[PDB]
RNA sequence: GAUGGUGGCCAUGGAAGUCGGAAUCCGCUAAGGAGUGUGUAACAACUCACCUGCCGAAUCAACUAGCCCUGAAAAUGGAUG
């Protein structure tokens, strides 16, 4: 239904993100702490569970 | 630990150079461990091939220069993933043996294609249950005698192409891998001489 | 602490010529002339040596929050020099599942109209900022090429159309649709 | 045309799970008359995991067992096998001497993918602690033997 | 580049390292951990530790105290005077 390289290209801008636990910000995949100062730049992050 | 690992390596490179006044400076580039292990295991009785850190080998050379004033020629020739192989049997017999011991390696997805990989049209023995991988590449094929029949040949990858996962798996299924990497030895040291 | 001196130098190709008017810089090359203002960074720029081979940017007695600004100017200048000697070419590909994305170029690349995005009848018209040119490339099914001189304008235009091609009120982890920047490239290869 | 196919059987018992059909089916040779032949040809193991290579031609197949270090050491550690009851914790306890270790290493070097005898006895001594039995002691005791007190050819 | 003994052994319906309980070693080794993870009904495949190729001067970690920030939500418009 779609070409895999194009699919992963769309994933690189929509899927492989890191989400801050608090504030739920969307961050770059190689993140350490949240960009937002709203949550206080906390350290705990999650890998944004993909689609099953 | 690392401290003794450096010291005994210094001991074993000095000892190896003591009894072998003849060597080939061999660049073991893009060679699989499986191929290197079988080559070394087969050729252990005739020769010993040693690899290691280039910056450590050159310091060992400069440390032993006080007793061997003819080791300076090796210093400019140590750069890149290049090691040494020692033998005392003949001059070119091992060179021919190394040229003949090359093994075709599998096609890894992500490595550039060395040269001219293609697939001829033939009736394989894979079966009808694995046509989804051919549909990924878009290769038009038919099914005959219970297996997959290739209609026409195709140059899937040119010389100097990135190998994808779909092509690599297809090559693995067909048990064909023109990728052959062996010894690409550069120079020969023999009692203060350099040979191509 | 405050570092006494922090400087970096940038090489200048012979085909290009760069001059300084106070703190702003102007670069003239084969493709054209591009200018940029740095009146908010408070550094020193020196075009040392004849035949303008090197440009040195230094700062004296700066904290770590401002010593970082010394090298970002070097990147800006070298990126600008690349954009004037060779230019910037951003190639972005349209990704869709069922509905094809109809991209039409108007007023010689100034305006891009997007139709049939997720099948909706709404037409998305995005106006490129001045200084860039858009064209649907050949030798490919779906591809858009943005050619320009300054990365800010080129990538801002690419961001504009990419953000325009968005799916809302749905799961973006499945509806992988839109025009996405695939490769960052150069108009002229060295 | 000569074909070679590798299969895994459970010893002298006839394989209840039909795994010969997926392999021997495509060529047309009858797999049911070969699976039982392999089981009776192995025979002696009768309680272990066995790998068998099959040299199948266009007419008939040839049966021979591929040696395995784990399969040889477990049959060397002779113990009463457990039947269908199949309880837990059959962790083997025993003390196999060094004499038969050498001849098992002979079979290990028969196909010639190894170092010489002194290295093969060490790499099969590793299999000893892999299984669980000890040669009158563990490998910490059985390492010093290779140092100045060896009994290897 | 990242291997064999070996798909180590209790293991289980299928468990090749990636669900589990105890082991957790030898050869070739510059290096490969009976293994950190992504996945596989499970295999394959990707990837980490570790070793090398290129540039070459400094680089990590864990605490700790200062200022600032999140934590930090009430009603007539509002108070370092
Ligand atoms: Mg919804
Ligand atoms: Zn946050």
């Amino acid at each position: 239904i779609i070409e895999p390289s194009l699919r992963q290209l769309a994933q690189k801008y929509n899927c492989d993100k890191m989400i801050c636990r608090k504030c739920y910000a969307r961050l770059h995949p190689r993140a350490v702490n949240c960009r937002k100062k709203k949550c206080g730049h906390t350290n705990n992050l999650r890998p944004k569970k993909k689609v099953k | 630990d690392r401290a003794t690992w450096k010291s005994n390596y210094f001991l074993k490179i000095i000892q190896l150079l003591d009894d072998y006044p003849k060597c080939f400076i061999v660049g073991a580039d893009n060679v699989g461990s499986k191929q290197m292990q079988q080559i070394r295991m087969s050729l252990r009785g005739k020769a010993v091939v040693l690899m290691g850190k280039n910056t450590m080998m050159r310091k060992a050379i400069r440390g032993h220069l006080e007793n061997n004033p003819a080791l300076e020629k090796l210093l400019p020739h140590i750069r890149g993933n290049v090691g040494f192989v020692f033998t005392k049997e003949d001059l070119t017999e091992i060179r021919d043996m190394l040229l003949a011991n090359k093994v075709p390696a599998a096609a890894r997805a992500g490595a550039i294609a060395p040269c001219e990989v293609t697939v001829p049209a033939q009736n394989t023995g894979l079966g009808p249950e694995k046509t989804s991988f051919f549909q990924a590449l878009g290769i038009t094929t038919k099914i005959s005698r219970g297996t997959i029949e290739i209609l026409s040949d195709v140059q899937l990858i040119k010389t100097g192409d990135k190998v994808g996962a779909s092509e690599a798996t297809l090559l693995n299924m067909l048990n064909i891998s023109p990728f052959s990497f062996g010894l690409i030895i550069q120079q020969v040291f023999d009692n203060g001489s350099i040979y191509n | 602490m405050k570092t006494i001196l922090s400087n970096q130098t940038v090489d200048i190709p012979e085909n290009v010529d760069i001059s300084l008017k106070g703190r702003t810089v102007i670069v003239k090359g084969p493709r054209g002339t591009l200018r940029r203002d740095f009146n908010h960074i408070n550094v020193e720029l020196s075009l040392l040596g004849k035949k303008k081979k090197r440009l040195r940017v230094d700062k004296w007695w700066g904290n770590r929050k401002e010593l970082a600004t010394v090298r970002t100017i070097c990147s800006h200048v070298q990126n600008m020099i690349k954009g004037v000697t060779l230019g910037f070419r951003y190639k972005m590909r349209s990704v869709y599942a069922h509905f094809p994305i109809n991209v039409v170029i108007q007023e010689n690349g100034s305006l891009v109209e997007i139709r049939n995005f997720l099948g909706e009848k709404y037409i998305r018209r995005v106006r490129m900022r001045p200084g860039v040119a858009c064209s649907v490339s050949q030798a490919q099914k779906d591809e858009l090429v943005l050619e320009g001189n300054d990365i800010e304008l080129v990538s801002n235009s690419a961001a504009l159309i990419q953000q325009a091609t968005t799916v809302k009120n749905k799961d973006i982890r499945k509806f992988l649709d839109g025009i996405y920047v695939s490769e960052k490239g150069t108009v002229q290869q060295a | 045309e000569i074909k070679v196919v590798y299969l895994r059987c459970t010893g002298g018992e006839v394989g209840a799970t039909s795994a010969l059909a997926p392999k021997i089916g495509p060529l047309g040779l009858s797999p049911k008359k070969v699976g039982d032949d392999i089981a009776k040809a192995t025979g002696d193991w009768k309680g272990l995991r066995i790998t068998v290579k099959l040299t199948i031609q266009n007419r008939q197949a040839q049966i021979e067992v591929v040696p395995s270090a784990s399969a040889l050491i477990i049959k060397a550690l002779k113990e009463p096998p457990r039947d269908r009851k199949k309880q837990k914790n059959i962790k083997h306890s025993g003390n196999i001497t060094f004499d038969e270790i050498v001849n098992i290493a002979r079979q290990m070097r028969h196909r010639s993918l190894a170092r010489e005898l002194s290295g093969t006895i060490k790499e099969i001594l590793g299999t000893a602690q892999s299984v669980g039995c000890n040669v009158d002691g563990r490998h910490p005791h059985d390492i010093i033997d290779d140092i100045n007190s060896g009994a290897v050819e």
